[PDB]
């Protein structure tokens, strides 16, 4: 991606990184593995 | 212009000892050619 | 599913706050060892 | 890890976290994960 | 000694309900052992 309005376009969202500095940008499959307790609630892809 | 001196203005939850600083410039730029007829440019090479 | 949030901090799962769009991502521990990988290698057991 | 620096040196990237107290920690790996629309794309490992 | 009430004064878009308040203490480390030879130990073990 090139700028940050192209991060919400895609609907993609972004995040602020303030402890070590930048950014990163989460998408929904993403938002999935990132909610996971155990192997069971993964998304189906993964 | 803003700036977050380091301190206690800069006191959260992503630093609770409040150590870092921040200082940022933002500003609006545009331009139109009205006539572009008038603005003329030669190319060449240097030495 | 979760309808409060101290049903995420009673469960467990960590909950970050989100920047621009959206209003908040949820953080269970298994992401985070996902999240923490350099290489393919430092992937939980899972992936 | 036992320090932050610890995290910045080994090329690792730290939020910070309000909902709940901690400071995840994201990888190079953990950032196109993240970012992920669908199956499409993630890395090849995954 | 930092600290930030839970208030207008601590709201950012992280809690736009300001319900959040820390606090913070830091200081440095010392002890520059000027004669180390003056300085002296005995070890044992105890009952």
């Amino acid at each position: 991606y090139s700028d940050v309005d192209a991060i919400l376009a895609d609907g993609k969202q972004a995040v602020a990184v303030k402890h070590g500095g930048g950014l990163v940008v989460v998408g929904e499959l993403g938002a999935q593995v990132l909610a996971a307790k155990d192997v069971s609630e993964l998304p189906d892809g993964v | 212009t803003y700036t977050k001196k380091p301190g206690i203005e800069t006191v959260s939850y992503a630093d609770p000892y409040g150590e870092m600083g921040l200082t940022s410039i933002k500003w609006y730029y545009g331009s139109l050619i009205l006539r572009p007829e008038w603005i003329a440019l030669f190319k060449t090479v240097a030495a």
